[PDB]
């Protein structure tokens, strides 16, 4: 097909020489969901600024609004430095010798009765 | 204690869908089969979930019954707030 | 709305009615509030039906999630051992109690060795130099044996003179109603939580 | 200033490689950091074409082993597309410390305190550090054995802290028992010692003449993607992480896995008796597999303790789950992470465990809180790999932006920066006397480093693809190396070892080919684990995938 | 400065359930939860009034977002 063996290409010049043949037609499926969701919220756009024809400033705002919400990272390591040493300054807990099988408090851990209903 | 009554009484009842494949699923998202009723409540919560979908498409078919297709479950499942996309791809 | 039979319209009506089987932000700041964040846009004036929106927007942000952490606080206080429809089926804490038990005996085994290695120490006819921790220590234990009798003469002079739940929301109720939901899911207030 | 990045880069490239041949090995480092650093800058002030041009002209003048990365930023085109990505996004914040000897540096700033080339010269004192060392310029091979990673070749000045690389209880490079605060050696726990010297009786001496025996534990059907092994220390547990979200106990002895009896059966018992563990066991639930289930997805940590209770877990979820293995039920899920947390290991002594995620830190745990103690967030990608130090006073934490650090337990310091790997570290392992550290990637590159020191010592080069397991042997004799060309690899850990600076660098031999002992092929079979018995018997784990 | 006064926010759970007591952690959180949907709405209403070619940042600005990012459908 047209657009599947661009598919192949995308992979390919990632170094992806393995995949199942389910792999081009589910990232298609998700291309087509993406673009299907640009222009959808492109036409929101335009309706508000009252122009009939959606140009590329409607594009524009539909793209950088839905990757506000949709496309995530990982925290910044700016943000991870400070959270560490705001971790690492606490100095360790000493062990209490005969504690037991040593857990976190009861309402942290995932041993209560475990009810189940009677059979009748 | 309606539903209490009912899961009781889904001892002796065989669902639609196995509960070596409802519980299969189950077993993937880590809930484990430690009562055979209660995997059969979810297997007959999800067949009510794809059943009303099903039967609003047929009530869309008939407006235009037979053959069920993608402009059928459309309009179906956008009052469900659920935009389904066509192939387009294939 | 938009949807007739929407899916969010059956789980906050389905949500109420199993909390009940058991904001209006400020004028006057929020007005600056939302200028100042308007001078990186040139946004310079505000609409004066805006600043009563977003606080009415606002509402229903917290509403929507203190209903949530709501629903799942009062997931915690059904008991089941009141009633006798459910029976019990895996009691890992009764068996954490007999390991506390098995502990205090292990405790007082080991101060029995010990003892015995004291006693070892110096074994002889008569006490034997410095190792001869048998002579004091075990007078020490005949002493302490005497004190736990008073532990039971205490509970015994005194007999002869005598002769609506309320629901409290952990940070766990709300870190549980932020992961669930498609914003706040992979967030930096979030993951913060974690370690608050 | 945009418009001339191809003039400006252009210019030092044709400086360089019209130098000697001494220095130009030693100056054609700067080739990859000025590279990125002007094709960032290019398009985070949204110079999109002209950034486009200098990537097609220079990309392919880029070192071999730097493909992953260019390919990454081939696709890095807009603006936007830079400030979600995390990984260039410090990169561009950082500062390439580019390790150049004196003699190259003298040429290298006789061409840039000139006026001619004074916008390049303000690039490399803005984005590039250069520590310099007194010494020969080092030689191509030698200079393509270090380097590798992203804001990669660290300074000399990280390397220089004072590690406690010794074992516990003398050693003076070892750090006293109330540092870390350990817990203690129950009498159970000294019961396992007793009978773990008796293991050691029967101990062969390796060598490189003794060649150890090698036991496949295969997983036969495995439709389910097995993703973890663990071994106990005693070879009497496997456990299996697959990608249908659960964990399996096999027991490999000839005694099943029992659960304790319920809570009414242990209040009927008397405690203080001598069988007690005995009397304990649940004779009715008794198999040869256990399965755990719990995890919403694919597990891709596992980890015994060394008491043999206590499994450890962690899948894709965002948990690491604690399963208990004598009511063999979930005890704990430790919800640190909100991404996929790729590795967790135990400590030695069984208190502290450390687990790494994608979000690019590791955290140090304590199975008595619900929040970690340590974060160890220095690194730029994914810590794919976690592994503690023999005396459990340090953390190894590879990952995926091709650099292994060492991190001290207390105050979460990097104490040693490990970088001159091509490709994500997939497999970290310590020697047994704690002075050495075998780690693997999938360059097929298994890099010896020094810890002491802080000074790679060897590299083999035997493997092809992703060395995905690494272990010692119990007395140090032999290093097992397994990676997914289906070889079991043994390499002479004493013969790799016989020479224990200001240079900061060591000539390392090329010898692999004397430190191969033997290459062991599996049938189709990748080698998720190695591990050694106390007998000195190597055990491996993998699924069998005809593929 | 600050917008939610913390008194109107426990009026905001006694209308819910009137035997219902908050941590101060989780008051403190639900404040920043606040905090942040203010500025993450004016934010994008903003970028949508610039759109609009606008000085003014009216409703249909706010509303278009909620009803776009969130789903909330406040009457306007």
């Amino acid at each position: 097909p047209k657009d599947a063996q661009m598919m192949a290409q995308i992979l390919k010049d990632m170094g992806i020489t393995e995949y199942e043949p389910r792999v081009i037609n589910q990232m298609l499926e998700f291309a087509f969901r993406y673009v299907t969701t640009i222009l959808d919220d492109a036409k929101i756009y335009s309706s508000h600024a009252k122009k009939a024809t959606v140009d590329a400033d409607d594009v524009r705002l539909a793209i950088q609004c839905r990757a506000d919400q949709s496309f995530t990272s990982p925290p910044p390591r700016d943000f991870l430095l400070d959270i560490a040493r705001q971790r690492n300054q606490t100095p360790l807990p000493l062990i209490k010798p005969y504690s037991g099988p040593r857990l976190p408090p009861d309402r942290y851990c995932l041993t209560a009765p475990n009810y189940r209903l009677k059979s009748l | 204690t309606p539903l209490v009554d009912f899961l009781m009484q889904l001892e002796d009842y065989t669902p639609t869908i196995p509960d070596a494949v409802t519980g299969y699923y189950l077993n993937r998202a880590g809930f484990e089969a430690s009562d055979p009723r209660i995997i059969r409540l979810i297997s007959l919560a999800a067949q009510k979930f794809i059943s009303d979908i099903a039967n609003d498409a047929l009530q869309h078919c008939k407006m235009k019954k037979y053959t069920l297709t993608m402009e059928d479950l459309t309009p179906a499942l956008s009052e469900y707030g659920i935009n389904v996309k066509k192939p387009h791809y294939f | 709305v938009a949807s007739m039979a929407g899916v969010n319209l059956s789980e906050e009506s389905a949500r109420i009615l199993a909390t009940n089987s058991e904001t209006f932000l400020l004028q006057a700041p929020l007005q600056r509030r939302i200028l100042e964040i308007g001078k990186k846009h040139g946004i310079t004036e505000l609409h004066p039906d805006v600043v009563s929106y977003v606080s009415h927007a606002t509402q229903q942000r917290l509403q929507n999630l203190v209903e949530k952490i709501s629903e799942t606080a009062q997931q915690k206080n059904f008991s089941y051992k009141d009633d006798d429809r459910y029976e019990q089926a895996s009691d890992v804490r009764a068996q954490l109690k007999f390991f506390e038990q098995l502990d205090q005996i292990e405790k007082q085994r080991k101060d029995e060795q010990e003892r015995e290695i004291l006693m070892r120490a110096a074994k002889s006819r008569s006490r034997q130099e410095d190792p001869e921790q048998l002579r004091l220590k075990q007078k020490a234990k005949e002493m302490q044996q005497q004190e736990l009798a008073q532990m039971r003469q205490r509970d015994a002079n005194l007999t002869a003179l005598a002769a609506q739940r309320i629901t409290r929301v952990n940070l766990r109720d709300l870190i549980f109603c932020l992961e669930n939901e498609r914003e706040t899911s992979h967030s930096l207030l979030l993951y913060k939580a974690f370690l608050k | 200033d945009p418009t001339m990045y191809e003039e400006y880069y252009s210019g030092l490239k044709h400086f360089i490689e019209c130098s000697l041949d001494c220095h130009r090995a030693e100056l054609s480092q700067l080739f990859y950091p000025l590279f990125v650093h002007m094709y960032l800058e290019l398009v985070y002030n949204q110079h999109e074409n002209e950034a486009k041009s200098f990537f097609e002209k220079f990309h392919g003048d880029q070192e071999c082993y730097y493909q992953d990365d260019l390919r990454v930023l081939s696709s890095l085109t807009k603006k936007e597309h830079m400030k979600g990505n995390e990984t260039m996004l410090d990169f561009r914040t950082s500062k390439f410390v580019l390790r150049i000897s004196r003699d190259s540096y003298q040429l290298l700033k006789r061409h840039l305190q000139e006026k001619q080339n004074n916008q390049i010269w303000n690039i490399v004192q803005e984005h590039l550090y250069i520590d310099i060392f007194d010494g020969m310029p080092r030689s191509k091979q030698q200079i393509d054995a270090m380097v590798g990673s992203l804001a990669g070749e660290a300074k000399r000045e990280a390397n220089k802290s004072k590690v406690f690389f010794g074992l516990l209880k003398q050693d003076p490079n070892a750090p006293p028992q109330n540092r870390i605060p350990l817990p203690e050696l129950k009498d159970s726990d000294k019961l396992d010692k007793i009978m773990n010297m008796k293991e050691t009786t029967k101990r062969v001496r390796l060598g490189p003449d003794c060649l150890p025996s090698i036991c496949f534990y295969t997983f036969l059907n495995a439709y389910q993607g097995l993703t973890a092994v663990d071994v106990t220390d005693d070879s009497s547990l496997i456990a299996g992480g697959f990608a249908d979200s659960t964990v399996r106990v096999w027991s490999v002895t000839p005694k099943k896995l029992r659960s304790v009896k319920q809570a009414s059966d242990l209040s009927l018992i008397d405690k203080e008796s001598d069988d007690v563990l005995e009397r304990i066991m649940d004779e009715k639930t008794a198999s040869e597999l256990k399965i755990l289930y719990g995890h919403s997805g694919p597990v891709y940590g596992a980890s015994f303790s060394p008491d043999r209770n206590y499994l450890l877990s962690s899948s894709e979820d965002g948990t690491v789950r604690l399963w208990s293995l004598q009511t063999f039920t979930c005890l704990v899920g430790y919800k640190g992470h909100n991404y996929p947390v790729w590795d967790t290991q135990f400590s030695p002594y069984g208190y502290y465990f450390v687990s790494g995620g994608h979000d690019r830190v590791a955290r140090l745990w304590a199975t008595d809180h619900y929040q970690p103690l340590r974060i160890f967030a220095g690194h730029l990608a994914d810590v794919n790999c976690t592994r503690f130090h023999p005396n459990s006073n340090y953390v190894a934490t590879g990952s995926a932006d091709r650099t292994v650090r060492l991190w001290d337990v207390l105050n979460g310091n990097c104490v040693r920066i490990f970088t001159g790997h091509k490709g994500p570290i997939h497999s970290l392992t310590f020697s047994p006397n704690g002075r050495f550290l075998a780690t693997g990637a999938t360059d097929g590159r298994v890099l010896l480093w020094d810890i002491g020191h802080g000074l790679m010592v060897g590299e083999l080069k035997g493997h092809t693809d992703t060395v995905c397991s690494l272990r010692f042997s119990r007395d140090g004799e032999i290093l097992a190396s397994g990676s997914m060309d289906n070889t079991v690899r043994l390499w002479d850990a004493i013969k790799a070892f016989e020479d224990l600076t200001a240079t900061g660098h060591i000539n390392l031999p090329e010898n692999s080919q004397e430190l191969l002992l033997g290459t062991y092929m599996t049938k189709s079979t990748p080698v998720v684990h190695l591990h050694f018995t106390r007998r000195n018997l190597v055990l491996a784990a993998g699924a069998y995938s005809p593929q | 400065n600050q917008v939610l006064t913390k008194k109107k926010l426990q009026d905001l759970v006694r209308e819910v359930d009137p035997n219902e007591q908050l941590d101060e952690d989780v008051e403190e959180m639900l404040l920043q939860i606040a905090d942040d949907f203010i500025e993450s709405v004016v934010t994008a209403a903003c970028q949508l009034a610039r759109h609009r070619k606008s000085s003014t940042l009216e409703v249909k600005d706010v509303q278009l977002h909620l009803e776009r990012q969130w789903n909330m459908w406040i009457p306007g």
